[PDB]
């Protein structure tokens, strides 16, 4: 049972090294804020007639 | 330089700290701009820098 647990934590090293794909849920949140800040900044160029 | 001022370059009035730029503008360019469309940098009309 300890060898199962130690193996299973071992697989988390490989999963979290190899890609961002699981953390994509947190990436989406920081990326949405960066996109909205950059949009409110780009709207300063709007000439509004 | 290096002090906040009410600048005006050729009619491009504004408030800022002025500093020497490593940015290399082309001869056809007198001003630069931010992603926000504010005047980021200027080529001085009497000393070509
Ligand atoms: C239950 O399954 C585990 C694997 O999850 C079996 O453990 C393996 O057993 C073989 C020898 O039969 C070893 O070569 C492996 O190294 C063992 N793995 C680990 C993680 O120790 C276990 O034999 C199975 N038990 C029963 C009663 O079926």
């Amino acid at each position: 049972i300890a060898n199962q647990f130690n193996s299973a934590i071992g697989k988390i090293q490989d999963s979290l090294s190899s890609t961002a794909s699981a953390l994509g849920k947190l990436q989406d949140v920081v990326n949405q804020n960066a996109q909205a800040l950059n949009t409110l900044v780009k709207q300063l160029s709007s000439n509004f007639g | 330089k290096n002090k906040c001022v009410n600048f005006n370059f050729n009619g491009l009035t504004g408030t800022g700290v002025l500093t020497e730029s490593n940015k290399k503008f082309l001869p056809f360019q007198q001003f630069g701009r931010d992603i926000a469309d504010t005047t980021d940098a200027v080529r001085d009309p009497q000393t070509l820098e």
